[PDB]
RNA sequence: GAGAGUUUGAUCCUGGCUCAGGAUGAACGCUAGCGAUAGGCUUAACACAUGCAAGUCGAGGGGCAGCGGCGACCGGCGCACGGGUGCGUAACGCGUAUGCAACUUGCCUUACAGAGGGGGAUAACCCGCGGACUAAAACCGCAUACACUUGUAUUAUUGCAUGAUAUUACAAGGAAAUAUAUAGCUGUAAGAUAGGCAUGCGUCCCAUUAGCUUGUUGGUGAGGUAACGGCUCACAAGGCGACGAUGGGUAGGGGAACUGAGAGGUUUAUCCCCCACACUGGUACUGAGACACGGACCAGACUCCUACGGGAGGCAGCAGUGAGGAAUAUUGGUCAAUGGGCGAGAGCCUGAACCAGCCAAG
RNA sequence: UACCGUAAGAAACAGCAUCGGCUAACUCCUGCCAGCAGCGAUACGGAGGAUGCGAGCGUUAUCCGGAUUUAUUGGGUUUAAAGGGUGCGUAGGUUGUUCGGUAAGUCAGCGGUGGAGCGCUCAACGUUCAGCCUGCCGUUGAAACUGC
């Protein structure tokens, strides 16, 4: 544009969306497990676990659960952290293992502080 | 307490003081006879003087004061 | 009332002072008109001062602390008893000694 | 920290003998690991080259890095490098390797003009004085090192055996300090 | 030996109050971002003790005490009709 | 002062996305030796109990019932600072630069003058919330001050409009503190310090916010104020707006700090300067100075105790505890240092501050 | 600071198919993993070795740069997003050539204001001077260009 162009009008910038908004800029939330349930990848053909749980910050999400074995049912209170599942529509969190009811993976050897597992 | 003392009394120290000068100037500001202007100016002074100096009014607001009245009497 | 006073601008076990004219009521570290020199008592104490600016605060009031007085005391800063012309006009050297 | 690890398996990998003679640079010679490159390869194997010959790990590097950039910077980051107590002790002979003169100097063993300073990694500028401690002369390590080896190659150190010291005349050229070491490959990594 | 006081030149706006005269001071300033130069104008109120100001005047204006709710200068001088 | 991947069977463009870097008063998982130096409720101006945080002067006075000094009372000074919080506020609030010939200023320094004469209550005490006598550096006249204020001048000199600074006069009026040389007291002036007012420029979005204002704009007069002024009170009509008035939403503002070659940008975590506030509003009072942070009165929540007649608190000072939360510590020691307040000094006080304790902890 | 009697009391975490530094064997053949190309194995789980960093190592959240992804410096509009259906015209923006005035923009001067050491045994960190004030204001001059 001209230079009167700009100065009448100027310019406009946006603002970058933040990829999980439902944390409310916090690292992790704390959440009760309302569902407890199954989903299918959207070329993979797995059984992901996944819990709908509802946030103290007055927001439901679903969450996955890594590792293999959860001790989680119905009812459980949670710690939420970000990051997605690429395969998976929709879920947008993981369930940190090792906290509040969440329990570390058993027989794990390594990778183990991801996973919340002790040193054996 | 004590200071609760101390200011009801101080008030009412400064009221008293402050009414009077002030029924003062409105006795005076309804005078019409340059003699007894000119006889009832100084007494009124004196105690606006006293009053500034004493620190219940202003230096600048008794100036204020006795310029009025002064320019007053000054035109009957 | 304006002072001449020291402000803590050091380290935590190093203390390094400087000193300032302020008002009474400013804060120890906060707000001061002018800075005359710094201090530092863990040395064996180097003192810088302004000699000329301390003598024209010092003759217009400002008045100083105890620990100032004694900075002032030193370096020949409370000489304004020979500077007050008392029955002579010539200056005296007392500072070589 | 320290790496106080296995020396013969960094020796083996980088094939330079930088801690020394050994038996196993001449037999079984290759890097280790029971299954033994890009430029980014050859550049962290100079980078880490350095750092184990140095004994410095990766954030004092980084540190003496760019205090040599702000003050050729690949050129004086080797004498930067050289310019440390434990290694000008190493170098002066009084010890026998640069682990060795380390942990002399970390003990109470070694003064700098007069005064002790246990501090092994305080760079040590052009004229000044290195000399162990006058209550550590007489030890039985300390002095089969210095005395009978005797090599005295370099020169930028006066040894003054009379007295125990030593002086460093000034920082030599990268010419002259004998470390296989590429500056222009460190220099471009962290560039 | 005293000190100075602010002085504008501009041109008159208006005249239509009694005792009282709109002064309006127009100059071209780079922009800040686009560093184009543009033209600006503000508006004072002067005290004329005559109403001998027409619209359109080319005068000198002096600050003052505030005379008013909205009073600060003084006229000075008138330049040309 | 640089890049990598990713749309195709394979290209060259366009364009978004994702990694790689640097930095957190960050949290979580695993695992933890030491020293130094920083930092420590980011969630709600959330609730609790206890203790401390602002006192000092017997060189001011009546008393000693207490062995010299002091419980308590009257009186002087201070508590408007230090400390805490960011609600509110797009505003001369803030930043920068000025003006006041429209200003005030305790304590401090210097210079010039003076401290002469008197009288009421009243606290405590005593006697039963009532009765009587008490002292002053408490309170209030009288004498004096023409250095001050007011009014009328003369001689000037000189400004930026309203005028300002000095002299030479007459008139009226206005003070004090003495105590055991020191510590002091009063008036005036200058300085210093601290406030107040007014200005030029800069200071977030929305036009799915276009007209706004009726003391609003100006003049005359009066009152009020430390002071100019619609600040207030009794003709003309205006003023401000597409250079964004008005209305709505959201922010305390700067230097810092972080981060970009630069252009710059982000954010006020510690630190410093200014502003606003002290459960919510209204009014003031005392003071040199008040949004009165450990002062009132009244009106509103809320909470607590009585013994039903009556009373208390505001935890945005420092520390326990509870809740909220992903998350942040001792109901610690000392005034030894620095800084404050009072005191002639000695000295007393200081949750400011110096320190220590706890915390993967930068 | 000094004295005994001892290596005695003191190392984790991440990832090793490409980008990237680092590879054998056993499981599973769903359980799983992922920043991307994706693998469901030189990619999943364990065992052995390897490579980073190191009293730390990783995960998440927030903010900058690469991003020129708002482009004044420093982007574009035939076909990738992007010329109004076309004119007339208000405010605004721009102004052929030349001779003089002025001094608003512009330029210049003068004032006011706002790296080298030393000490931490070393370093972070404290502290001092050389060094910018290049922002604002006042006051003197210049006249090529813009404005009048
Ligand atoms: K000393
Ligand atoms: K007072
Ligand atoms: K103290
Ligand atoms: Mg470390
Ligand atoms: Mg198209
Ligand atoms: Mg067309």
């Amino acid at each position: 544009p001209t230079i009167q162009q700009l100065v009448r009008k100027g310019r406009e910038s946006f603002a970058d969306k933040s990829k999980s908004p439902a944390l409310n800029s916090c690292p992790q939330r704390r959440g009760v497990c309302v569902r407890v349930y199954t989903t299918t990848p959207k070329p993979n053909s797995a059984m992901r676990k996944v819990a709908r749980v509802r946030l103290t910050n007055s927001k439901e999400v679903n969450a996955y659960i890594p590792g293999e074995g959860h001790n989680l049912q119905e009812h459980s209170i949670v710690l939420v952290r970000g990051g997605r599942v690429k395969d998976l529509p929709g879920v947008r969190y993981h369930i940190v293992r090792g906290t509040l009811d969440t329990a570390g993976v058993n027989g794990r050897t390594q990778r183990r502080s991801k996973y919340g597992a002790k040193r054996p | 307490e004590k200071r609760i003392r101390q200011t009801n009394a101080r008030r009412l120290h400064n009221r008293y003081y402050a009414r009077t000068a002030r029924n003062a100037v409105k006795a005076f500001r309804a005078l019409t006879d340059r003699t007894e202007a000119e006889k009832k100016y100084p007494v009124l002074a004196s105690m606006l003087d006293r009053l500034a100096g004493k620190n219940i009014i202003h230096k600048n607001k008794a100036a204020n004061l006795k310029s009025k009245l002064a320019r007053r009497i000054n035109t009957l | 009332a304006t002072k001449i006073r020291l402000q803590r601008h050091g380290r935590k076990g190093y203390a390094f002072y400087k000193i300032v004219v302020a008002d009474s009521r400013a804060p120890r570290d906060g707000k001061f008109i002018e800075r005359i020199g710094s201090y530092n008592p863990n040395t064996n104490a180097t003192i810088d001062l302004n000699f000329e600016r301390a003598l024209y605060w010092i003759g217009v009031g400002a008045q100083p602390t105890d620990t100032a007085r004694n900075i002032l005391s030193r370096e020949g800063v409370l000489m304004m008893k020979h500077l007050l012309g008392g029955v002579k006009k010539g200056a005296f050297d007392q500072a070589a000694a | 920290a320290r790496y106080t690890g296995p020396k013969s398996k960094i020796a083996r990998k980088f094939g330079d003998p930088i801690f020394g003679a050994d038996k196993v640079l001449s037999k079984k010679n290759y890097p280790p690991g029971q299954h033994g490159t890009s430029e980014y390869g050859l550049q962290l194997r100079e980078k880490q080259k350095a750092k184990y010959t140095y004994g410095v790990l990766e954030k004092q590097f980084r540190h003496l890095f760019h205090r040599a950039q702000r003050a050729v910077t690949g050129e004086l980051l080797i004498q930067f490098l050289e310019a440390r107590l434990d290694n000008v002790v190493f170098r002066l002979g009084i010890a026998p390797t640069r682990s060795a003169a380390r942990q002399l100097v970390s003990h109470r063993h070694i003064t700098v003009d007069g005064s002790v300073v246990n501090i092994p990694s305080y760079s040590v500028k052009p004229g000044q004085v290195i000399g162990v401690r006058e209550r550590s002369k007489s030890l039985e390590v300390i002095a089969d090192a210095l005395t009978g080896f005797n090599h005295s190659k370099y020169p930028w150190m006066e040894w003054d055996q009379s007295s125990l010291s030593g002086k460093l005349l000034h920082m030599p050229d990268r010419t002259d300090i004998p470390e296989n070491i590429k500056e222009q490959l460190i220099v471009e990594l962290y560039s | 030996e005293r000190n100075l006081r602010k002085e504008r030149v501009g041109v008159v706006s208006s005249n239509k109050m009694d005792k009282t005269i709109t002064v309006a001071v127009k100059w071209k300033e780079k922009h800040p971002i686009y560093g184009k130069f543009v033209n600006k104008t503000k508006k004072y109120h002067a005290h004329d003790e005559k109403n001998e100001c027409g619209i359109g005047d080319t005068v000198r204006i002096m600050e003052t005490r505030p005379l008013s709710r909205t009073k600060r200068w003084r006229l000075t001088e008138i330049i040309e009709r």
